[PDB]
C-alpha cells in the first residue's frame, strides 16, 4: 500500500505537465500518512495548476484536507481556494464551492470572502451552494452572517415583483438554500405573504417554474411549525385546487406532507372534501413512482380514513 | 464640566421676531445638549447684531474651562449674516465647534472658512495671527423636521425613522412609534458602539477622546441614511469617509428587527442577540481566526466591558487578546479602554483571575504609572495573594511588584504591609517563577532602610538564594555584584558586618558571563574528599564509580564502595563494562561487584566498546587487547599516539604528540576482531590532542589542547577544523560533546569547566577556584556529571 | 456582451463608472463586475480605456475587492496587452493606500 506513492512523490511533484492530473487523481487512494503528504498537499497547490487543469488539484486538497497541527496551512489551503473561486472555470467555480462542507471555514475574512460569491449570483447555482454552504456556518456566528443573510432576503424578497421570470425562479432555489439557516427565517416568515400571493394571482406566463415555488413553501413549513398554522386552509384550498390543474405535482407530494406535519389533519377532509376521491382519483392514473409512493404518505400522513 | 462646555444656538423664523413655542424648542436643544450637555445661549430670528453680541459673551464666557465650544445655526431664508467677519473676526481647550444648516451654503460656509482662513491663515504672517485648529464646522419632505439638526439629538429617534423608511419594515413589522424605553437602554448602548466599530474600522488615527466632540462625530455617521434626495444630504466635514459600507451599519439593520418584535407587544423581551452574537466569535479571530485582521473587534469589546454583560466572558476574551500580544497589545492600548475601563474598575476573585489575566498582562504592557491605581492595587492586587492561590497569581502577584522597584511613590509603607505578606509566601512558594519574580518583590524595597522586620527574611531568602540551582551560574555572579552596588560604601559599618556574612555565603560563579562581567565591576552536585584519583567511571545502573587513583588504590564510590589496587603510583584508567559492571583499569581489570582485580609506558586510557577495550598503548603500536581474548589484533605503525577511542556506531581516533592527529580507519582491525591505520593525519595543533570528540551519532572530530585554545574538527569526507575554542589561560585537560545536544564541555588545569556551543563559543562555564580539572564524567539523556579537581573529584549536574 | 454594438459596451461600462463613482457600488456585485473584465480581453480594444476607467472607478471606493483580484487582473491585461495606466496608478496608489 505504501510504496504505491512513495516514489510517485518525485513523480507527482515533478512535471509531466499534462498528466499530473492523473498523478493527483491518485492519492486520492491513499493515506501515506507521513508529513511529506502535508508538503505534498502544498507545493502542487503552490504551483498551483493552470488552465482548466485546476479542478481536481482543487478537489484534491479538499479531499486532502486534514488537521490540526499547523493551522496556517490548514486554512492556508482554504485561503488559496477562496481566491480561486473567481477565476472563470465555471464548474471550478462550483467545484471548490462543492467542496467544504467541513471544515474550519471561519476566519472573519472568509465570510466576507464567502459572501461575495453569494453576491455573484452568476452563475445562479454557484450561489445556491454557499447559502447552504453557509447554511451551517450561518449558525456559528450570525454576527457576520445573519445580517449578511438578512440582507439577502431583504435583497431577495423584492424580486417577487420584477416581471418574469428566469430570476423569479432564481428566487426559488435561493429561497430554501438559506433555510439550513433556521432562526432568521423563523423570525420573519413573511415569505409566506409574499409567496402566498406569488402563487395566487395568475396567469402570468407559462409559469412552468412555479413548481419550485412550492418546494420552498414546504421545506420552510418544517421550521415553520404551528406558527405555520397561519394561512393554511387557503393553501389546502389553493393547492387542493392546484392539485388539479397543471401537473407533475412532485411537490404536492412533498408539499401537503409538511402542512400535515404542521397538523391540520382530519377535519381537513371536511374543508377540502373530496381529497379522498381526489387522491383516490390520482393513485391509479399516475406512475411517477413517488406519486404512486407519496399519495400513501399523503394519505398515510394525512389520515386515518374514517 | 458637568455638563461639559459652552454651546451656541440660533433659529431662523425670519428676521427680528419671536414666535409661539419657538421659545420652547430652544431649551429642548439645550436639554438634548445637556442630554449631551452644556452652557447654551439660545437666540431667535435675530438681525446679525443681536447675535454678534452673545458670541462675544461666550467669547467672554470662559472656556479655558470648557472642553470645547459650539456654534449652532439653523434655517432662516438664507441669512447671509456675516459670511466672514463676525464669524471670521471671532475666528480660530474650550475648543470651538461650528455648525451649519443650509440648502447650499454649508460647504460654501465651510469653503468660506478655509478661504477666509486662507487669508486668516496666510495673510496674518506678513504682520510679523489666527490659527485654524480645534475649530470645526459640521455640515448639514414629508417626515423630517430638520434632519441634521434632529440627527444629533434624537440619534436613535431619527434611527427609528430610517427604520420605518421603508422597504425593510416589511420584514420587522410593525411601526407605531415611541414607547419602548428601558429596553431601548440597550439600543443606545448598542448604537453607541455600532458606529464605533466603523470608527475603529475607519478611524486612522484621528479620533476621540474628547467626549462631546466624538459624541457628535459618532452621531455624524447617522447621516448615511442621507438617502433622502438625489442630493442625498451629504454633510461635509474636514476635522472619513465611507458611511454606507461599515458592515456594522448593515448589521444594526436586523439588530433593529431584534427589537421590532418585542415592541409589537408586550415587552417581554428583553434579551436580543446583538452584543452576545458579537461577543462570541470575537474569540474566533482572537484564537486563530484572523490573519492580523486588525483585531476586527476590540472597539466593540470596549463598550461591551462596561455592562455586567457578559462582563467576564469579555474580560475572559480580553485576556485572550492579551495572550495574542505583544503584537496587538499596542492596539489594545490604541483602544486603551483598559486604561479607561480596567483602571475604571478597582472594585474581583473570579474576576481577579481575569483582573490578573487581563490586567496583569495589561499591567505588564510596560507601562503607565498606576497613580491612585497603585493604592487600588495596594488594596486589590495585595488582597489577591490572600488565598495564597493560585499560581494563576504566581507572577501575577509580581505584576505590581516591580512598580515599587520602578520609582518611589511609596511603595514603602503601603508596601510595608505587603513587605510582610511578600517575603512570607516567598519561601513558601520556593519556585523560581514567583521567586525570581519575588526577586523583584524583593527589589521593590528600593533604598528604604526598613527594619529587622525587613531584615528578617534578608538571611532567610538569602539562604534559598544560596540554594537556587546550579549556584555557580554566572547569573548569580552578576546578581552577586548586583547588591554589591549597595556595597560600594564599604568597608563600613554595621550591617556591613551582616552584609559580608550574606556576601561571602555564595562562593563564586566566575565565568563565562563573569569572565565578561568581572571586568565591568573590576547544579554543582557531589564532591568527594580523598586523594585525587586520575580517571573515574561510574557503574551504569549503580552510582558506584570506579576511580583510578594517583594513590594507586583505585577506589569504588557509590554516591566508600571499595578501593582496589592491582597497580602502582598513578592509576590513570577505569572503564566499566557496557553491560556488566566489569571495569578495566590501568592495565588491571576489575568488576566493582567483585571489587577485586580481574587481570593486569603504562596505559592510562582504556574504554570498553564491538567489545573493544579501546586503548592507545605506549609500546608505540597501539594495543587494544580485546578483554574477551585480552589480545591485541592491531599493533601498527613515532610517539605514543594520544588516542584510541572507538567512534561510537561505526572507527577510532588517534592524536599524536608530534602534532599529527590521525583519524583511524580501523575497519580491518574491527572486521578481524587495515588493523591500525590512519584516515586523516593532520598536524595543526602542534602536539598531543587533549581531547578528540568523535561525535556520538555522527562523525565529527575534535582536538582539545593545553595550547590554551581548542579546535573543533569536522571529519566526514576528511577531518577539517570546524571552529576553535579559545580564552583559556591555562592547560585545558579535555572537552566533550553534549550527548544529543551540542555542548563542547571543556575543563582546564584551573578547575573550571567550559560548556561551549557548536561558534565554538563557551556559553555556560562552571568554575571551581581551587581545583584543576583533569577528569570528567557525563550521563547523556538524564544528566549527572562527575568532574574532578586537585583535591578530589567534584560531581556536578 | 451586447449584441455586438460596441457603443453600449463602452457606454454601459460608463454609466457604471458614473455610479461606480457614486453611492452603493461594490460588494453586492463583485464577480459581475470582474466578469466583464474578461470581456475587455475578448472584444474591441475600444473597451480598454473604458475598462481602464470602469475598473479604476472601483479602485477608489472599495479596496477590499481591489486586493483580491490583484492577481486576476494582473493576468487580465496581459492577454489584452495593456498593463497601464491610471488603473495601475490607482493600483499603485491604493496598494500604497495600504502602505498608507
Amino acid at each position: 500500500s505504501e510504496h504505491k506513492e512513495i516514489r510517485m512523490e518525485a513523480a507527482r511533484t515533478c512535471s509531466r505537465l499534462l498528466t499530473p492530473s492523473i498523478h493527483l487523481i491518485s492519492g486520492h487512494a491513499h493515506v501515506v500518512s507521513q508529513t511529506a503528504v502535508q508538503v505534498v498537499a502544498d507545493v502542487l497547490s503552490k504551483l498551483l495548476v493552470v488552465g482548466i487543469t485546476d479542478p481536481d488539484p482543487d478537489i484534491r486538497y479538499c479531499v486532502l484536507a486534514s488537521l490540526d497541527e499547523r493551522f496556517d496551512a490548514h486554512l492556508a489551503q482554504a485561503e488559496n481556494l477562496q481566491a480561486l473561486f473567481v477565476a472563470l472555470n465555471d464548474q471550478v467555480f462550483e467545484i471548490r464551492e462543492l467542496a467544504i462542507c467541513t471544515v474550519g471555514r471561519l476566519s472573519s475574512m472568509n465570510p466576507a470572502f464567502v459572501m461575495p460569491f453569494l453576491r455573484k449570483m452568476l452563475i445562479q447555482i454557484l450561489t445556491e451552494l454557499e447559502h447552504s454552504g453557509i447554511g451551517r456556518i450561518k449558525e456559528q456566528s450570525a454576527r457576520m452572517l445573519g445580517h449578511l443573510v438578512s440582507n439577502a432576503p431583504r435583497l431577495i424578497r423584492p424580486y417577487m415583483e420584477p416581471i418574469l421570470k428566469a430570476l423569479i425562479l432564481k428566487l426559488k432555489d435561493p429561497d430554501p438554500d438559506p433555510n439550513p439557516g433556521v432562526i432568521n427565517n423563523v423570525l420573519a416568515t413573511i415569505g409566506e405573504l409574499a409567496q402566498v400571493s406569488g402563487l395566487e394571482m395568475r396567469k402570468w406566463v407559462d409559469e412552468l417554474f412555479i413548481i419550485i415555488m412550492d418546494m420552498l413553501q414546504d421545506s420552510s413549513l418544517l421550521a415553520k411549525r404551528q406558527v405555520a398554522l397561519w394561512t393554511l386552509g387557503q393553501l389546502v384550498a389553493s393547492t387542493g385546487y392546484v392539485v388539479e390543474p397543471y401537473r407533475k405535482y412532485p411537490t404536492l407530494l412533498e408539499v401537503l406532507l409538511n402542512f400535515l406535519k404542521t397538523e391540520q389533519n382530519q377535519g381537513t377532509r371536511r374543508e377540502a372534501i373530496r381529497v379522498l376521491g381526489l387522491l383516490g382519483a390520482l393513485d391509479p392514473y399516475k406512475h411517477k413512482v413517488n406519486i404512486g409512493m407519496i399519495d400513501q404518505s399523503r394519505d398515510a400522513s394525512a389520515v386515518s380514513l374514517s | 464640566t458637568t455638563p461639559c462646555a459652552r454651546l451656541e444656538c440660533w433659529i431662523d423664523p425670519l428676521s427680528m421676531g419671536p414666535q409661539k413655542a419657538l421659545e420652547t424648542i430652544g431649551a429642548n436643544l439645550q436639554k438634548q445638549y445637556e442630554n449631551w450637555q452644556p452652557r447654551a445661549r439660545y437666540k431667535q430670528s435675530l438681525d446679525p447684531t443681536v447675535d454678534e453680541v452673545k458670541k462675544l459673551c461666550t467669547s467672554l464666557r470662559r472656556n479655558a474651562k470648557e472642553e470645547r465650544v459650539l456654534f449652532h445655526y439653523n434655517g432662516h431664508g438664507v441669512p447671509r449674516p456675516t459670511v466672514n467677519g463676525e464669524v471670521w473676526v471671532f475666528n480660530k481647550m474650550g475648543s470651538p465647534s461650528i455648525f451649519v444648516y443650509d440648502c447650499s451654503n454649508a460647504g460654501l460656509i465651510v469653503k468660506s472658512f478655509k478661504q477666509f482662513a486662507l487669508q486668516r491663515e496666510q495673510e496674518l504672517e506678513v504682520a510679523a495671527p489666527d490659527l485654524p485648529a480645534d475649530l470645526f464646522t459640521s455640515c448639514l419632505d414629508l417626515l423630517v423636521a430638520s434632519l441634521f439638526r434632529n440627527f444629533l439629538l434624537a440619534e436613535r429617534i431619527m434611527r427609528s425613522y430610517n427604520c420605518t423608511p421603508v422597504s425593510s419594515p416589511r420584514l420587522p413589522p410593525t411601526y407605531m412609534h415611541a414607547m419602548w424605553q428601558a429596553w431601548d437602554l440597550a439600543v443606545d448602548i448598542c448604537l453607541s458602539q455600532l458606529p464605533t466599530i466603523i470608527e475603529e474600522g475607519t478611524a486612522f488615527r484621528h479620533s476621540p477622546f474628547f467626549a462631546e466632540q466624538l459624541t457628535a462625530f459618532q452621531v455624524w455617521l447617522t447621516m448615511g441614511v442621507e438617502n433622502r434626495n438625489p442630493p442625498e444630504q451629504l454633510p461635509i466635514v474636514l476635522q472619513l469617509s465611507q458611511v454606507h459600507r461599515l458592515r456594522a451599519l448593515d448589521l444594526l439593520g436586523r439588530f433593529l428587527d431584534l427589537g421590532p418584535w418585542a415592541v409589537s407587544l408586550a415587552l417581554s423581551v428583553g434579551i436580543f442577540p446583538y452584543v452576545l452574537k458579537l461577543l462570541q466569535s470575537s474569540a474566533r479571530e482572537l484564537r486563530p481566526l484572523l490573519v492580523f485582521i486588525w483585531a476586527k473587534i476590540l472597539a466593540v469589546d470596549s463598550s461591551c466591558q462596561a455592562d455586567l454583560v457578559k462582563d467576564n466572558g469579555h474580560k475572559y476574551f480580553l485576556s485572550v487578546l492579551a495572550d495574542p500580544y505583544m503584537p496587538a497589545e499596542h492596539r489594545t492600548m490604541t483602544a486603551f479602554i483598559l486604561a479607561v475601563i480596567v483602571n475604571s474598575y478597582h472594585t474581583i476573585w473570579q474576576n481577579f483571575d481575569s483582573a490578573r489575566w487581563c490586567g496583569v498582562r495589561d499591567s505588564a504592557h510596560e507601562k503607565l504609572y498606576s497613580l491612585l491605581s497603585d493604592p487600588i492595587p495596594e488594596v486589590r492586587c495585595a488582597a489577591v495573594f490572600a488565598l495564597g492561590t493560585f499560581v494563576g497569581n504566581s507572577a501575577e502577584r509580581t505584576d505590581h511588584s516591580t512598580t515599587i522597584d520602578h520609582n518611589v511613590a511609596m511603595m514603602l509603607a503601603q508596601l510595608v504591609s505587603d513587605g510582610s505578606p511578600m517575603v512570607r509566601k516567598e519561601l513558601v512558594v520556593a519556585l523560581s517563577h514567583l521567586v525570581v519574580q519575588y526577586e523583584s518583590n524583593f527589589c521593590t524595597v528600593a533604598l528604604q532602610f526598613i527594619e529587622e522586620e525587613k531584615n528578617y527574611a534578608l538571611p532567610s531568602p538569602a539562604t534559598t538564594e544560596g540554594g537556587s540551582l546550579t549556584p555557580v551560574r554566572d547569573s548569580p555572579c552578576t546578581p552577586r555584584l548586583r547588591s554589591v552596588s549597595s556595597y560600594g560604601n564599604i568597608r563600613a559599618v554595621a550591617t556591613a558586618r551582616s552584609l559580608n556574612k550574606s556576601l561571602q555565603n555564595l562562593s563564586l560563579t566566575e565565568e563565562s558571563g563573569g569572565a565578561v562581567a568581572f571586568s565591568p565591576g573590576n547544579i554543582l552536585s557531589f564532591e568527594t574528599i580523598d586523594k585525587m584519583r586520575r580517571a573515574s567511571s561510574y557503574s551504569s545502573l549503580n552510582s558506584l564509580i570506579g576511580v583510578s587513583f594517583n594513590s594507586v588504590y583505585t577506589q569504588i564510590w557509590r554516591v566508600p564502595p571499595a578501593s582496589s589496587t592491582s597497580s602502582s603510583s598513578l592509576t590513570n584508567d577505569v572503564a566499566k563494562q557496557p553491560v556488566s559492571r566489569d571495569l578495566p583499569s590501568g592495565p588491571h581489570s576489575h568488576q566493582f561487584p567483585r571489587t577485586r582485580k580481574m587481570f593486569d609506558s603504562f596505559i592510562s586510557a582504556t574504554v570498553q566498546t564491538f567489545t573493544p577495550c579501546i586503548a592507545v598503548a605506549d609500546k608505540d603500536s597501539i594495543c587494544f587487547w580485546d578483554w574477551e581474548k585480552g589480545e591485541k589484533l592491531d599493533y601498527f605503525h613515532p610517539r605514543y599516539t594520544r588516542v584510541t577511542a572507538m567512534e561510537y556506531l561505526n572507527l577510532l581516533l588517534t592524536a599524536t604528540d608530534d602534532g599529527a592527529i590521525r583519524v583511524w580507519k580501523n575497519f580491518a582491525d574491527l572486521e578481524k576482531n587495515a588493523w591500525q591505520g590512519l584516515s586523516d593525519m593532520l598536524p595543526t595543533t602542534r602536539g598531543a590532542g587533549m581531547v578528540v570528540d568523535w561525535e556520538q551519532e555522527t562523525g565529527l572530530l575534535m582536538s582539545s589542547g593545553d595550547v590554551r585554545i581548542v579546535r573543533i574538527w569536522d571529519t566526514d569526507r576528511e577531518m577539517k577544523v570546524q571552529d576553535i575554542p579559545t580564552g583559556a589561560d591555562s592547560c585545558v585537560t579535555s572537552l566533550s560533546c553534549d550527548s544529543h545536544r551540542s555542548l563542547i564541555v571543556a575543563g582546564l588545569g584551573d578547575g573550571s569547566i567550559r560548556v561551549y556551543d557548536r561558534w565554538v563559543v563557551k556559553a555556560s562555564l562552571q568554575k571551581r577556584p581551587d581545583g584543576h580539572i583533569v577528569s570528567v564524567s557525563v550521563n547523556g539523556d538524564v544528566r549527572i556529571f562527575d568532574p574532578r579537581m586537585p583535591e578530589s573529584v567534584n560531581v556536578l549536574q | 456582451d451586447a449584441p455586438e454594438a460596441p457603443l453600449p459596451s463602452r457606454k454601459a461600462a460608463l454609466e457604471t463608472v458614473d455610479r461606480l463613482t457614486e453611492s452603493l457600488d461594490f460588494t453586492d456585485y463583485a464577480s459581475r463586475i470582474i466578469h466583464p473584465i474578461v470581456r475587455t480581453l475578448d472584444q474591441s480594444p475600444e473597451l480598454r480605456s473604458t475598462a481602464m476607467d470602469t475598473l479604476s472607478s472601483l479602485v477608489f471606493q472599495l479596496g477590499k475587492k481591489y486586493q483580491i483580484f490583484i492577481p486576476m487582473v494582473n493576468k487580465v491585461l496581459v492577454r489584452h496587452r495593456i498593463n497601464h495606466q491610471r488603473y495601475d496608478v490607482l493600483i499603485c496608489r491604493i496598494v500604497k493606500g495600504y502602505t498608507l
